[PDB]
């Protein structure tokens, strides 16, 4: 809830501050970077000074025996080429640990995180979450990952990823913790040059319950606003890469007849599909005004342009001159839109796109059939519980430093 | 000194033609077939070509930058003393 | 990723015929098998298609009745077994390969698009 | 189970195994030979112990006197020096007969294969191939040939060789054919130390047709992977002499000006052209990876390379600076590949190289014109039908203990 | 054996007629399509003509068709060019040359040596008033 | 003693005398000797291509597993020479 929130930390008027309420201050130091589309995440390096200094209000500083107390932010961790990083070498990212150690701590390690909390005598317990190497389609690598942390002192310690209970481990033996009066995202004592992306960060004075880490989970970011594959914004004049959920080894390629195929086999770099394979799309504003944001919204009228080239766009469109249901997407050389509009829609972090006519008619969500991407109105009455469901489901790539192949 | 186009699509035959001294910027040539044309002394700067069939056509001295050719027969053989600059070509006809 | 259809021939009205389509590249778990005629003068049309996973069999509105679909326990060999031949029959016989995880409709007038893959053809001619 | 196929002869984890369905034993006895690029493909020899045993599934064992029945196999015979095999005297390798000598038996004889079915009561019909001597280039000697033998009990035993039939007799007057329990496969009675190929043993309970027969031939060595003219996988990093399809009496030398010439008669060994003459060239991958295998497949990027020695390679390239629409290939003697890359491909057995820029420009198919070796884009548009068209295909040879020349 | 002699060639009044013959030897002209080539005094090599004797077939620089006429004899195993019409700037050396039928069938307008199996030792061709 | 190795000389070579060299891959293409001289050299494994010389010799060295492909280098420029499997291939003879 807000009655528990004792700690949060915003973006606000060229910086960020503490919304709590109980007046904790946050320093930048160096070059930290901030997500043009979302203000709230930063990004803080380790080959020059960068890092984020939360001096705690005396009040909140944690110095009990009994007090449940939950700590929540989401954290990116790039893997780039995924051999710089392997290698076993547990290094720290938050420090809110004294002079001797007292307090708590997430670190990271190759794929890992890594949540420490230590009492003043020097007893501590750890839980920790192995999310491992790309099999097909990470969920985690160079993705924002919800962190949350419930600390029951009458029972366990609870880690979450995503909203959903991955460790737990008793802390019953554990004393009285007097954490530090400084909160410091700082990458500290890392074998390789990298940048870690915090967002949200979140202190409560009470043990959340899997309906309010859920709740954090699914409105922290803004739910009217479509993410890309990263679980960034969606943005508007963004060259993306397209995945299929139902055919994550899948990509779609371009056909000389102007159609789509779908029987692309993804190349693999050990075990890992490649992410930057296949035909690039740009989502463009209909009714481009005064609207200032290039985000894409639910129920947004948008035009899906096929990129053959930097400066050259073609719309793509739902080919209606066929006696089949279901119609083929075609680019259309001669920028003809053939008078349709594309509705911008989603489920969590997948992405629908409703093919329709001016006239108000629908033609069909995006999906396939047999080995062509085609629009079908199926879908409308099979989103849920069909094992085909997943085919009008769509995830937006786009190419990245944090993400490396080649 | 070039005379410029730029911001135009060609989508129709191309027949008994020499373009001298030319600078395209951001052309498209789709579905053209070229026939007996030749350009010299021309700068083709973010091009589009797509399904592009020629017959006794030549590029000589000329410069290709950020240029894509989709489905065409333009062959090396066509290219006489030209500079292809990040050109790529795709999917080339009978290749 | 191969069809290869055999088993057509020259047949009277009322004969019997078992066409069979081997494959290569893929079993029968991951796609959807068919059996598609065109009749000279005429467009493409689907005769019939079997879920390998499920129990579930398609026939179009005609043949049901004289023809049969199957596959072998193996899942990579599709069987029609064709009976009471009629001459309107008569046409080059097609095995196909729908992905399973597409959309599930049936079109009755298919494009090469409605299917992954297509074999030969076959032959099959019911002469009086 | 269910299928035409009652026995399928497969590799799988360190032996052979039946795929069929009808669960026949498969035993090696003494030293059997694997090869190493396709292990379905196996050398027994008869200079010490060398056996592979079926012991047939005794639902699948034939004892009918009106059931259809069918096997296939691929052999592979060596001449060596084509002087210690010029000798007449038949001898075993594929032994089904029981002590009655009833059943079936493949046997060979100089540069001959005999098929031999014989029913219970001693009433037998052979079927032979005598490909002979090579005259200029042979298609089967130390070649993998495929052997297909049909059996309809109500008319003729057919044999295919390569898919084409060449023999068929009645086998009307023979009845009730019992084969033995064992399939043996072993060198019996060769009058001279030798060793012989098998590979991908089917048998089938239906008589086979010309489309199934071809399918066959066309579909069990894997397609996506390119032949050396012995039938085997054509591989990275191994040095091959060269053989034009459409010039088979004629090998590819170098010149001094870096060019390749085709205007050089091959040498003969009675009236068989000599195959380890001209030039050596070696396959190279552009993208390499070490989860790559040294497999040559359809649309792999390569280098040729000449082999000057057995130390220094140089690579091949189109010498695209003259007026011609054809480029001579030349020898890069300063190892500069000059932006260029090959594509392999092939039809059949038949291998073509297209030269290309690294931008994606067809320069051509490797092929010839007048006397020397070209990149040519005519071949594009006359891969078939023409007299020429055959100028583009090429055959990779291995220099093997199987084909001797001195 | 192989080997080409071209004899014919000479001067002749603008508007004359010239017959070059090219003796050839070592092969059969059913193996090897037969093409004249001119050398200009100093430029490249320039193709003038070309048959194809297996199934008649005539291939004429434009600047020629018309006026000239290449022709076979496997009879006295020689290739003919009657040369009639003669105009200034026809004045060349005449190369006869064979190519290998079974190569790539692309008639290069200037050739180099690699475009044909065998040259001959060229015939001069004056025309001038 | 002084290893040089993975190397190429398209280059002319004047009034040189190179002493205890031990080259190992070494490519001499296009190379016009003029007035050198090799003493007490290995050449391993060494690559030839359209040399032409002129008061060139090989004096006291040793080759081993070395091709000569269009030289000159006839059998007098080698003097107190080892030549083992080493192979001579198109000289510029005439
Ligand atoms: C081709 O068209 C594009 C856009 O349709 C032109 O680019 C714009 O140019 C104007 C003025 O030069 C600028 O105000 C816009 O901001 C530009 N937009 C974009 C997206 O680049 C381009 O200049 C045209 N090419 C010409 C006229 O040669
Ligand atoms: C036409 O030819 C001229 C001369 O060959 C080219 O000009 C040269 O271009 C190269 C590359 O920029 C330079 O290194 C030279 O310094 C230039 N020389 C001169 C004389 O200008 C010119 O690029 C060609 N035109 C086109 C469109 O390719
Ligand atoms: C071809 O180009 C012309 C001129 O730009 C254009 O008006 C026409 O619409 C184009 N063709 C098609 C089919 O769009
Ligand atoms: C061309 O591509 C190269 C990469 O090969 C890149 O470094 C360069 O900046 C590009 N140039 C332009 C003008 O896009
Ligand atoms: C030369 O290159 C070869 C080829 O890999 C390598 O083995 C060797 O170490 C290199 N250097 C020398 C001095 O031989
Ligand atoms: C000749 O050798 C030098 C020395 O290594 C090299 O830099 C140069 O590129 C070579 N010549 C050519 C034409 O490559
Ligand atoms: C040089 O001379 C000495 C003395 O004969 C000999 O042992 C040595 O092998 C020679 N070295 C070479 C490289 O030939
Ligand atoms: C030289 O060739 C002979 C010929 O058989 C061989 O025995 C020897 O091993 C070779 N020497 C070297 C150094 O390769």
């Amino acid at each position: 809830i807000k009655s528990s929130s004792v700690l949060n930390m915003r973006y606000k008027n060229d910086k960020y501050v503490d919304t709590s309420g109980y007046d904790s201050n946050i320093n930048i130091n160096g070059d930290v970077y901030k997500y043009p589309t979302n203000k709230n995440q930063f990004g803080i390096y380790n080959d020059k000074l960068s890092e984020v200094n939360i001096s705690q209000n005396d009040y909140i500083i944690y110095d009990n025996k009994y007090k449940n107390f939950s700590i929540s932010f989401w954290v990116r961790i790039p893997n780039y080429d995924n051999k710089i990083v392997n290698v076993n070498n547990e290094y720290t990212i938050i420090n809110c640990m004294r002079d001797n150690n007292s307090g708590w701590k997430v670190s990271l390690n190759h794929n890992e995180i890594i949540w420490t909390l230590q009492d003043n005598a020097g007893i501590n317990q750890k839980l920790a979450f192995n999310y491992g190497n790309a099999n097909g389609i990470s969920d985690y690598i160079n993705k924002w990952i919800f962190v949350t942390i419930t600390n029951d002192r009458l029972g366990d310690s609870k880690l979450y990823i995503n909203g959903n209970l991955i460790d737990q481990k008793s802390i019953l033996n554990l004393g009285n913790i007097h954490v530090s009066d400084n909160i410091l995202f700082k990458i500290v004592n890392c074998s390789y040059t990298r940048y870690i992306g915090i967002r949200y960060f979140n202190i409560f004075d009470k043990e959340l319950d899997e309906t309010e880490i859920q709740t954090l989970y699914s409105n922290e970011p803004n739910t009217n606003i479509l993410k890309d594959f990263w679980g960034n914004y969606l943005l508007y004049d963004k060259e993306y890469y397209l995945l299929n959920v139902l055919k994550p080894n899948n990509f779609i390629d371009r056909r000389k007849d102007s159609t789509l195929s779908i029987n692309n086999i993804r190349s693999t770099i050990l075990l890992a599909n490649r992410l930057y394979s296949g035909i690039k799309v740009k989502i463009q504003r209909v009714n481009n005004s005064s609207t200032n944001d290039n985000l894409v919204r639910k129920n947004d009228q948008v035009y899906i342009n096929f990129v053959a080239s930097k400066t050259h766009l073609f719309p793509l469109y739902a080919d209606t001159a066929t006696t089949n249901k279901e119609k083929t997407i075609k680019i259309s050389s001669s920028g003809n839109r053939f008078n349709q509009v594309v509705v911008m829609n989603s489920v969590g972090n997948n992405c629908t796109m409703n093919f329709k006519n001016n006239n108000g008619n629908n033609i069909g969500l995006l999906g396939f059939k047999a080995d062509t991407v085609v629009a079908s109105t199926w879908y409308y009455t099979h989103m849920r519980d069909h094992t085909n469901s997943n085919g009008c489901f769509w995830n937006f790539i786009s190419e990245e430093h944090g993400w490396q192949e080649k | 000194e070039r005379d410029k186009y730029a911001n135009f699509t060609i989508n129709f035959t191309m027949e008994n033609q020499i373009h001298t001294g030319m600078e395209y910027d951001n052309g498209r040539f789709i579905g053209v077939k070229f026939k007996s044309v030749t350009f010299k002394d021309s700068v083709f700067k973010e091009c589009y070509f797509e399904d592009v069939t020629s017959s006794n056509t030549f590029f000589r001295n000329c410069t290709f930058i950020n240029t894509v050719f989709y489905n065409t027969d333009l062959f090396e053989y066509k290219f006489v003393n030209s500079r292809l600059i990040n050109s790529t070509f795709l999917h080339n006809k009978e290749g | 990723l191969q069809l290869v259809e055999t088993g057509g021939g020259l047949v009277k009205p009322g004969g019997s015929l078992r066409l069979s389509c081997v494959v290569s590249g893929f079993t029968f778990d991951d796609y959807r098998m068919a059996w598609v005629r065109q009749a000279p003068g005429k467009e493409l049309e689907w005769v019939s298609s079997i879920d390998s996973w499920s129990i579930n069999t398609y026939y179009e509105d005609s043949v049901k009745g004289r023809f049969t679909i199957s596959t072998d326990n193996a899942k990579n060999t599709l069987y029609l077994q064709m009976s009471s031949l009629k001459p309107e029959d008569t046409a080059v016989y097609y095995c196909a390969a729908e992905d399973r995880l597409g959309v599930p409709t049936i079109n009755a007038h298919p494009s090469k698009y409605d299917y992954n893959y297509w074999g030969q053809g076959t032959q099959v001619t019911v002469s009086s």
